[PDB]
């Protein structure tokens, strides 16, 4: 070793700049990172304002031993190709879809939310990442069926105009729109609200998704 | 309005003052070759005189 | 309708003004220039410590110091000599996309999806480093900056506007619009009285600083302006498209000179860059790997190979003795 | 910035004693520091150094097994142990501050000193000049072995001290200067004989000044000019 | 006969083969500063184990066994009691790496949220290096009355069943819980879904079965021959064939758990 002091004092200070890197850099990687979204008007500020409540916008919530970050992003004006691949090592994207529009064309807004729905599913950036699916205001669409049946846009469904025929029949709608049926699961929801089963049905379904990916890291 | 301001602005960019294309490529050459040895990449310095050894 | 049609009538004079005055082209005249030959670099540093992607970097003017920047929400500055670690500063938001060095040595900068862009000065009687200023005002995400002095800043955003800011008061002093689609770069000329900046519009545009107003419009790529970067004379600057080429426009002569392109390519390019005598034209790829070309024969795939990733971002130094490199697997190299 | 130490006096023979310095207005958790001391009829002489992180320390060969030195990082204080003091101990002793990265200035803010009552060689080739205001004058000391090490450096420093006050960090590294002086001093010369040169000389501008090398440990200084 | 050059040859293929894969994966773990985590230390101890076992003990047993008796006592007592303690340590770690595996489906947000990661590793090694010490060295220490190199214990059958039963009882059933209790709490959650749960149950016995076969016959030869006959003169080629088979399951180790795990392959594939 030939360095000088001085020399010696700048690789003192160089390692210790390495081990505060590390250690922040094992601190980040015991959280739970959430991607959110939905379209127009589609009552995510209600699923925002439930759970524990220019640019990006963060909420952050602690639940079970679990912290949470949730990023919503529809304050974007610009193109989603842009701007989705830093959103590549999420854990989950939470997706919300409103019922009681199904005759509200704009061509409805069903339509709209099974096109936005298979954008995102059989993305390039997303081949192992899971959706938690929300379906809202199953009231509002129970008394409005009551005079327009599901005909006024499905012409196809051969069932009665009851409510839990309906809920099964747009369900299996939006969830067979899946094509890699073998890698991701879906998971879904009708959006209560008396109580806090729209933040455990996420701590669940987050828990399966770390399960299944330790299990398949061992290559088991 | 808009038309108004792509008038304006093809207006600006007619008038230009312009070279050949074999006055570019001559200046862009002897460029290269003025300022030729002094790259140490092209041709690369000897090893007493390289700070990366 | 009128102006429609006299629109039409003034593209068409461009058009014809540009075709008057192809007597020659450029890769009909250099073909009686001696090669680069054949050009192998090995890598002589390796910096390691950034966890995730890297997104951009910026070399100091004395050609020893460096910066980074990645999703991590940390700046580093290296000494590439012997590769020891001078400053490292957290960020407030982690959406981090552009940096910059300051001409003089005192200030960085950074920016990204939070629309505004963070000052910091790295020389204080207190030994750590603060943030000096914050510049808000647009309304999409940043996507680059590169300061002119100690006071006058530039920016560019993904709301279709660029802007020049004046440091010490806090608020614009001039805009530039006329896209009509996100701007991806910009570069600085020599004299730092002009620049250009390229639009997910495929187009490129010459912009004065002084006054405020566009003067030239390059157009012929086939899909967004990634990368662009400008000429060491001061007279020409290269771009590179997302449609796997690069091209050369020259401001004088208002017309496109030579293409970079080869047929065993069909991923986009992410960075191009120059060397010192402007016989060596570097590109980033999408293939992981960079490559090196002869900008006078429009010919090479002198390979810098070794990353696992997409490479983000190059650089090469102001006397003209390295080359750095990084990419999305987090470990940045020195070329020799 | 500010460094305030305390804990002198007067002490018989034997005992023990401790000095104390407190830092406000930096981050002193990433500063490296110096003890150095000076006899109440002589020159300097460096005591001991501390480095951050407290990983590193350093002593002087007259002091070495009978000094030690600690910091405390969440209070900002910085102490001196002495052990069994005798007749050679008295002296004033300052409270120095440095900072080690790619082109930092080290040994720039000094304390102000307390009173305590009980290798390479650098020559400063004079003890008293007397000139007049207006003039240029120059000063010279000269070394034993080169200063100038492979990596390009040259660690010569030069220091001011006027009357009653403690030290000023002039030149660092032989030939650049600090922020905060008048851009009128400069130093050069070559390896073991270096000038140190002041023109338009002004008042206020008086006192005794000192040339110091860095290149090893121990640190070693000069006898000292006197201009007046 | 001129018939035991050819068994020579075989024997020092085997020890190569051992010593170079757990060499690879030493030079794995080495290389790279990424796999810091519970599972590599582990996967680096059960490496050394197997390497030493490689190295030292095949090649000594040739020359016994084929061309001359150049032991002595103290050799063989340092021989015996190597081949020991190398043996056990191996078999212990198995059972560490299936209980950390067990815990980290059992409850995943502990798994997740924990930090203590300087001492208790080194911790946990040398403890199974101790008890592994422990199992066999002090019987083969104190056996003074013992004809070919092997422990004297084998004349009373008592210290071979109880050190059989801390050697392969417990380590069995300890194995089968943990992989059970990994099918279960993935099979619960299932509702395509039936390729993949025969696919993990299909994984599960199999290394369940490989560990097993290969370490059952040898021991219950043995005691079987030690209840009724105390025979150490010439024996069959059974024993000789279980002897063997014992020592290929350090060969068969390093490519079922370090290769098999992601970051690993990717640390092989770089190199
Ligand atoms: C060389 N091969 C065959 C011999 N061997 C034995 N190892 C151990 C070690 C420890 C226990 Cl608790 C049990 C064993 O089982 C044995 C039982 C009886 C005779 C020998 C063994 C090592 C491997």
């Amino acid at each position: 070793c030939t360095l000088s002091a001085e020399d010696k004092a700048a690789v003192e200070r160089s390692k210790m700049i390495d081990r505060n890197l590390r250690e922040d850099g094992e601190k980040a990687a015991r959280e739970v990172k959430l991607l959110l979204l939905g379209a127009g008007e589609s009552g995510k500020n209600t699923i925002v304002k439930q759970m524990k409540i220019t640019g990006i916008v963060e909420t952050h919530f602690t639940f079970k031993d679990l912290h949470f970050k949730m990023f919503d992003v529809g304050a974007q004006r610009s193109e989603r190709k842009k701007w989705i691949h830093c959103f590549e090592g999420v854990t989950a994207i939470i997706f919300c879809v409103a019922l009681s529009d199904y005759d509200l064309v704009l061509m409805n807004r069903m339509h709209a939310s099974m096109k936005l729905f298979d954008s995102i599913c059989n993305n390039k950036w997303f081949t192992d990442t899971s959706i938690i699916l929300f379906l809202n205001k199953k009231d509002l669409f129970e008394e409005k069926i009551k005079k327009s049946p599901l005909t006024i846009c499905y012409p196809e469904y051969a069932g009665s105009n009851t409510y839990e025929e309906a809920a099964a029949y747009i369900q299996c709608q939006f969830e067979d729109l899946n094509k890699r049926k073998d890698t991701k699961e879906i998971y879904t929801h009708f959006t209560c609200s008396t109580d806090t089963k729209n933040v455990q049905f996420v701590f669940d379904a987050v828990t399966d998704v770390i399960i299944k990916n330790n299990l398949k890291d061992c290559g088991l | 309005a808009q038309a108004r301001k792509l008038v304006e602005q093809l207006k600006m960019e007619a008038n230009i003052d312009r070279i050949k294309v074999s006055k570019a490529a001559a200046d862009l050459m002897a460029y290269c070759e003025a300022h030729a040895k002094e790259d140490p990449l092209l041709t690369p310095v000897p090893a007493s005189e390289n700070p990366f050894r | 309708d009128q102006l429609r049609q006299e629109a039409e009538q003034l593209k068409n004079q461009i058009r014809d003004a540009r075709k008057a005055c192809a007597d020659a082209t450029l890769s009909q005249i250099t073909n009686n220039i001696d090669p680069v030959g054949r050009i192998q670099m090995r890598t002589r540093r390796t910096l390691r410590g950034h966890l995730a992607k890297i997104y951009a970097m910026h070399w100091g003017t004395d050609s020893r110091l460096l910066v980074s920047a990645s999703q991590d929400g940390k700046l580093i500055i290296w000494d590439s000599y012997t590769t020891n670690k001078v400053h490292a500063i957290p960020l407030r938001s982690s959406w981090v996309m552009t940096c910059a060095y300051a001409p003089s040595g005192n200030y960085v900068a950074c920016g990204g999806l939070d629309n505004i862009c963070s000052i910091y000065n790295l020389k204080t009687r207190e030994g750590n480093v603060r943030v000096s200023r914050e510049l808000a005002g647009h309304t999409g995400y940043l996507s680059c900056c590169r300061f002119l002095d100690d006071n006058q800043i530039v920016t560019s955003s993904g709301d279709t506007t660029c802007a020049l800011w004046d440091i010490e008061t806090g608020q614009q002093t001039t805009t530039f619009t006329g896209h009509t689609g996100d701007v991806m770069s910009l570069s600085l000329a020599p004299d730092t009285r002009l620049f250009v900046s390229g639009a997910c519009d495929a187009s490129a545009k010459l912009w004065d600083v002084r006054e405020g107003m566009c003067r030239q419009t390059f157009t012929g790529h086939e899909s967004d302006i990634n990368a662009i970067c400008f000429f060491p004379n001061g007279n020409a600057f290269a771009t590179g498209s997302d449609d796997a080429t690069c091209r050369l426009f020259d401001l004088r002569a208002d017309q496109e000179l030579m293409t970079y392109s080869h047929d065993n390519i069909i991923c986009g390019i992410t960075s191009v860059s120059f060397s010192k005598s402007g016989r060596l034209l570097l590109a980033g790829y999408d293939d992981f790997n960079c490559n090196v070309w002869d900008a006078l024969k429009a010919d090479r795939a002198g390979v810098l190979a070794g990353h696992d990733n997409r490479v983000s971002c190059l650089g090469v130094t102001d006397d003209g003795m390295a080359v750095a490199t990084g990419s999305w697997d987090s470990f940045l190299k020195i070329w020799n | 910035v500010q460094l305030v130490e305390s804990g002198g006096g007067l002490v018989q023979p034997g005992g023990s004693r401790k000095l104390s310095c407190s830092a406000s207005g930096f981050a002193f958790s990433s500063f490296g520091m110096h003890w150095v001391r000076q006899a109440p009829e002589k020159g300097l002489e460096w005591v001991a150094y501390i480095s951050s992180g407290s990983g590193t320390i350093y002593y002087a060969d007259t002091v070495k097994g009978r000094f030690t030195i600690s910091r405390d990082d969440p209070k900002n204080t910085l102490f001196l142990q002495m052990t069994s003091l005798r007749s050679e101990d008295t002296a004033m002793y300052y409270c120095v501050r440095s900072i080690y990265y790619y082109g930092s200035s080290p040994f720039d803010f000094w304390g102000q000193g307390t009173t305590l009552t009980v290798d390479i060689v650098m020559t400063q080739a004079t003890s008293s000049v007397p000139v007049t205001p207006g003039e240029s004058v120059s000063i010279s000391c000269r070394s034993s072995k080169s200063l100038l090490h492979s990596n390009g450096n040259t660690y010569l420093y030069w220091f001011l001290q006027r009357p009653g006050q403690s030290p000023q960090l002039l030149i660092y590294r032989m030939s650049n200067l600090a922020s905060g002086v008048p851009d009128r001093f400069s130093g050069s010369g070559s390896g073991t004989a270096f000038t140190l040169t002041i023109s338009r000389l002004e008042a206020e501008d008086v006192g005794v000044y000192y040339c110091m090398q860095h290149l090893e440990y121990p640190l070693t200084f000069g006898a000292g000019t006197k201009l007046e | 006969l001129s018939t035991r050059v050819t068994l020579a040859f075989f024997m020092s293929l085997v020890a190569f083969a051992i010593m170079l894969g757990n060499a690879l994966v030493i030079l794995a773990f080495v290389v790279d500063k990424n796999l810091r985590h519970r599972s590599s230390y582990f996967f680096l101890n059960l490496a050394i184990s197997d390497f030493f076992v490689g190295v030292i003990s095949i090649p000594l047993y040739i020359p016994h066994t084929l061309f001359e008796w150049d032991f002595g006592k103290e050799i063989c007592v340092f021989w015996l009691t190597t081949d020991y303690l190398l043996c056990t340590a191996s078999v212990y770690n198995i059972v560490l790496i299936s209980y950390d595996r067990y815990l980290s489906v059992s409850n995943a947000v502990s798994y997740r949220t924990q930090h203590t990661g300087v001492l208790k590793i080194v911790t946990l090694m040398v403890a199974v290096w101790v008890l592994a010490f422990l199992v066999n060295g002090p019987m083969i220490l104190v056996s003074e009355s013992w004809s070919e190199c092997e422990p004297g214990f084998f004349s009373e059958w008592y210290i071979l069943a109880i050190t059989s039963f801390l050697e392969f009882v417990i380590p069995v059933i300890l194995v089968a819980y943990f992989n059970m209790n990994i099918y279960w709490s993935l099979w619960k959650r299932d509702h395509v879904e039936l390729l993949r749960a025969r696919r993990l149950a299909k994984s599960l016995a199999i290394l369940l079965g490989v560990f097993a076969v290969c370490w059952a016959p040898y021991s219950l030869f043995t005691i079987v021959l030690s209840f009724y006959s105390s025979a150490t003169g010439p024996k069959s080629v059974w024993y000789r064939i279980a002897f063997w088979l014992q020592w290929f399951n350090s060969f068969v180790n390093p490519l079922l758990y370090p290769l098999c795990h992601k970051r690993f392959q990717k640390a092989f594939l770089k190199i």
